[PDB]
């Protein structure tokens, strides 16, 4: 042990008392009862560091503590007495900066009115849905506490081995058991560890660190991602670029942690090429940042020219500013966002010399990558600081850091090697050959018309929702739960899971077992997914309903859909679905651009549909005309022309929604279209005829 | 200041909206075909001596558009569900009308053109098989493109005017006096893409191989510069076209 590891692990385990009390074990306050749990655990196995770490649950004179510390002979671990007093005091203040029955569950950050069933974080099991408030059974905590105890018993007592097990088991546990408590315990634990280690490297036995700018909020954001990824000369290469940007990002974050002597707990988030880190405000740090910021940029310029930039900024922040008074954290994030906007208008300014594809082809059966030195054998790609050696199933990992994909379980990696869990939405349809499906094979798998389906989806006004977070630990929960929806559960949504949660969605075929879907990216609050056009059309409604359940119906998606000839270049498909996502956004948000559409340019006619509006229309008209799985209804086999005529009729409403001829031209099949609805004309809204093409055009595509 | 607006009236659709480097290139070419290099050399000298031309911008009827100064991006906080929505739509805007451009220079509130006088229609065609796209620029009624000239009239009459007629023979040319009211200031927007000499205040990089500062970028007393180079002797235009701009402190 050394103060740095101690204060980290300490901040992390300060509140491990909570799960033990809520199980019926030590008959004492969470504080004293958490002490009993680590001491008892330390005595079992025979690892005395746990009994050193036990001193965190019980804390504020301090006559007893000084002597209780003495009895645990510190020199044994290479520690001073005065060292442990500061570690304990730091972590005590740190707990209050991150910041009643005992059966109360975690209430959803998305909807504080609803709450999470107790479950362990597993992306292969059921989708987290905020539902009705149920008291958690005392058995469920006791079952948690025993696996929790059996895991800590076999873990290496390094924050990188402690974080994953605390995240597996304390993700869906209330940090405090009040009504409407929004904060995951795991997040409160990692943020106290983050804030504590920051105060240590701050130079604090001290309210000096609380009322003085001793912390840095460090925000990093890649600029030109959309260009770097979707402006090529093939789906394989597109996925390689996307994967390459994830490693380039990690290579920067891990560097920052390594050179500031910080732990992964200090990473508030790292989603969609956007990271935030709480760190020390020593002049040794700002220099250490300035060097990193500069060498990263200089490498990006040499590697891709002006295509991909990294905007890194930081801000002196005090303990006051992690908190509320009369909301300063938001205020501090706002001041920092401003710095990032300015830095993005000074792209590659950190160069003064500015004003005078075999390795990625190679990039299905790998477990992760080793962050080794740039000149190491087996290095398959390089970031601005380190080489990445693919860690394969039958093989040994190589490097100081192992990045491990879609587990919180180290598995068989060496004890010396730091575990970095990284989640990536990487679903793909397998071809006849073992490799990922081509745009061609995806398009060929379509019901009816052979077009490739493309959809870009994004959460509405997330920045606004995140701005409403009071504390580091609140933001940590919001950030992670959000990122996890896309990185974790979109695979499950695609597989056909959450059938009862999802329900009836617009659909053209029975959902396949191995759907003709390939994920390009799914992270932050957005996704880019391609596949057979009909499977893509349906997946949009599945993902929106999943997301409606996962939020408390309190947050919204907009989606842009596109159906292209399989020969259309990526840059054009990206551009069209982007244009259509922006349109959905710009016409109200909570809407979907289903299909390209003619309309009056009179500023009364939206191209987009409110999700519920389109879902209603499909429920109304599709069953009357469409049998399923590529087939019209029997009545309409010889009368397929009436569908085309309704579209030709809708065009004579587009020509002029005032010329009343479309009354003249008009059946017992579509009754609500024959009339001239007046509520619509009065409310200054379109005629029902305007909306129907949204359904018919999709059904005509399915039946060709 | 007042400037000559060179209005390009299009007789058909366009490929690019030409920027200052491409405009100077074209004019330099035409002048070589009319008067020989002797004249090209006198053109460069006039420009090096203080003459300037903007990049081309769209005009609609009797409305001139100008590039959104990057000066306002960090000022946009100068209904919370009106604030976020509208601020994102300004941040996308490439162009303001003259009136609103002049307001943006002084950091006073301004509004965006609702419709822009050109749509990009890129047309697909199948080849041999694959899909390729040729970007074309379609113009509304009495809409087109223009650039500004600052400098002596003798240089305009003798070089710019003749060159622009020659270049038309796809378009016809007409010119009118134009006034842009701009605050006096340490700081300025370029109405042209530039090869900067100093490092600039706010900017967008623009890759062509040369690295240009985009139209709308902000410099402090940066004239930019011209470059000569050999490849079978051609001059590359990268001079700034400055109008004074009020900056917010930050
Ligand atoms: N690895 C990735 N693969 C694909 N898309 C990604 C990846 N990481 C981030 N993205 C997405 O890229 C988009 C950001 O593109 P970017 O070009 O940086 O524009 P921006 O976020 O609007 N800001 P700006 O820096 O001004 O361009 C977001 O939708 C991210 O979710
Ligand atoms: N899970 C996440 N954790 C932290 N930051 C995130 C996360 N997802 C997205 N962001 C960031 O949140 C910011 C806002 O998201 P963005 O998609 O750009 O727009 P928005 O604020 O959601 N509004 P809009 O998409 O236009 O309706 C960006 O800087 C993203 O990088
Ligand atoms: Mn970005
Ligand atoms: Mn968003
Ligand atoms: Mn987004």
């Amino acid at each position: 042990m050394e103060i740095d590891e101690l204060t980290a692990l300490g901040g992390l385990l300060h509140d491990i008392g909570k799960p033990v009390q809520r199980a019926g074990l030590y008959s004492g306050d969470h504080s004293t009862q958490g002490a009993r749990f680590l001491r008892d655990l330390a005595e079992n196995t025979g690892r005395a560091e746990y009994e050193l770490l036990s001193l965190f649950s019980e804390f504020h004179n301090d006559e007893l503590m000084i002597r209780r510390i003495k009895e645990l002979s510190p020199e044994r671990f290479g520690l001073t007495m005065e060292d442990v007093l500061n570690a304990l005091w730091i972590v005590y203040e740190a707990d209050n900066l991150a910041s009643p029955q005992a059966s109360r569950p975690l209430y959803s950050v998305f909807n504080p009115g609803k709450a999470y069933p107790w479950a362990e974080l597993d992306f292969e099991k059921e989708l987290p849905v905020p539902g009705d408030v149920f008291s958690i059974r005392s058995q469920d905590y006791r079952e948690l506490v025993k696996r929790l105890w059996e895991e800590l018993s076999k873990a290496k007592l390094r924050s990188d081995r402690l974080l994953p097990v605390l995240e597996k088991y304390l993700t869906f546990v209330s940090s405090v058991t009040s009504e409407g408590n929004i904060i995951s315990l795991y997040d409160h634990m990692r943020m106290t560890s983050a804030i504590a280690l920051a105060m240590l490297r701050a130079g604090c036995a001290e309210g000096r660190c609380r009322k003085e700018k001793r912390f840095l909020l460090i925000e990093g954001d890649f600029s030109g991602i959309q260009d770097f990824i979707y402006r090529v000369s093939t789906l394989k290469y597109l996925r390689a670029r996307s994967a390459y940007l994830e490693l380039i990002g990690w290579d920067v974050v891990l560097e920052i942690l390594s050179r500031l002597g910080l732990t992964r707990a200090n990473v508030v988030f790292n989603a969609g090429g956007h990271f935030m880190i709480i760190a020390q405000n020593t002049p040794d740090a700002v220099k250490e940042l300035e060097e990193i910021r500069a060498k990263a940029v200089e490498w990006l310029y040499r590697e891709f020219e002006s295509d991909l930039y990294l905007a890194i900024e930081w801000e002196p922040v005090s303990g006051r500013e992690f908190g509320r008074e009369g909301n300063l954290f938001a205020e501090a994030r706002k001041r920092l966002k401003h710095k990032l906007t300015v830095r993005k208008l000074k792209r590659f300014g950190e160069i003064k010399g500015l004003f005078e594809c075999n390795r990625l082809v190679s990039l299905p059966k790998l477990l992760g990558f080793g962050r080794t030195a740039k000149n190491d054998a087996g290095v398959l790609v390089e970031g601005p600081f380190s080489g990445f050696v693919p860690y394969l199933q039958g093989g040994r990992p190589v490097g100081e850091q192992i990045l491990v994909k879609n587990t919180l379980n180290p598995g068989e990696i060496p004890e010396s090697a730091q575990f970095v869990p990284y989640f990536v939405a990487d679903y793909f349809k397998k071809d006849p050959k073992g490799g990922v499906a081509t745009f061609e094979e995806l398009s060929m798998a379509s019901t009816g018309t052979r077009r490739l389906g493309v959809m870009k989806g994004d959460v509405d006004r997330l920045g606004e929702f995140f701005s409403s977070m009071d504390s580091p630990s609140k933001l940590a929960t919001a950030s992670r739960f959000m990122d996890y929806f896309f990185k974790g559960y979109i695979g499950a949504i695609i597989e056909g899971k959450f059938g009862y949660i999802i329900g009836d969605v617009p659909s053209l075929r029975d959902w396949p077992e191995e759907p003709d879907i390939v994920v390009v990216y799914a992270g932050g609050d957005d996704f880019f997914i391609v596949g057979a056009w009909d499977q893509i059309f349906e997946l949009a409604f599945r993902v929106r309903r999943a997301f409606n359940a996962y939020t408390g119906g309190k947050l919204t998606l907009s989606v842009g859909l596109g159906y292209f000839d399989e020969r259309t270049p990526i840059y054009r498909m990206a551009d069209v679905v982007s244009e259509r996502l922006d349109t959905a956004k710009d016409e109200g948000r909570n809407r979907v651009f289903v299909v390209g559409r003619s309309r009056p340019l009179d500023g009364k006619h939206k191209l987009s549909y409110e999700w519920n509006h389109y879902e209603e229309l499909w429920r109304t008209y599709a069953p009357r005309i469409y049998a399923g799985n590529g087939r019209l209804k029997g009545k309409l086999e010889s009368k397929k022309g009436l569908l085309w005529k309704l579209l030709e009729i809708r065009e004579l409403y587009v020509r002029d929604p005032n010329d009343v001829r479309w009354a003249y031209l008009t059946s017992d099949l579509f009754p609500e279209l024959v009339g001239i609805d007046t509520k619509a004309v009065e409310r200054k809204e379109p005629q029902p005829v305007y909306w129907v093409d949204g359904v018919l055009k999709i059904v005509l595509m399915a039946v060709r | 200041p007042k400037f000559i607006a060179v209005k390009l009236i299009p007789k058909g659709p366009f490929r690019d909206i030409p920027r200052a480097d491409t405009l100077f290139g074209a004019i330099g070419n035409a002048i070589s075909a009319i008067h020989g290099q002797s004249a090209v050399e006198e053109l460069v000298d006039a420009f090096v001596g203080g003459a300037r031309i903007s990049s081309a911008f769209p005009y609609s009827g009797d409305t001139y558009y100008l590039p959104k100064p990057l000066s306002v991006e960090p000022a946009l906080e100068g209904d919370e569900e009106e604030r976020y929505t509208t601020a994102k739509r300004l941040r996308k805007a490439k162009y303001l009308d003259l009136k609103n451009f002049e307001l943006a220079l002084r950091l006073r509130p301004f509004t965006i053109p609702e419709e822009i006088p050109y749509a990009r229609v890129d047309v697909p065609r199948v080849v041999l098989s694959s899909i390729y796209f040729w970007e074309e620029i379609r113009f509304r009624e009495k809409s087109g493109v223009y650039f500004l000239y600052s400098g002596p009239r003798e240089v305009f009459d003798g070089y710019i005017a003749p060159a622009m007629r020659f270049l038309g023979d796809l378009f016809e040319v007409e010119f009118h006096e134009m006034k842009i009211d701009a605050p006096g200031s340490e700081y300025s927007v370029t109405l042209s893409n530039a090869l900067p000499t100093k490092t600039p205040v706010l900017w967008r990089l623009l890759r062509k191989r040369m690295t240009f500062i985009a139209e709308g970028s902000i410099v402090k007393n940066d004239p930019g510069g011209m470059e000569r180079l050999e490849l079978g002797e051609v001059y590359v235009y990268g001079l700034t076209f400055p109008l004074g701009v009020e900056l917010p402190e930050g």
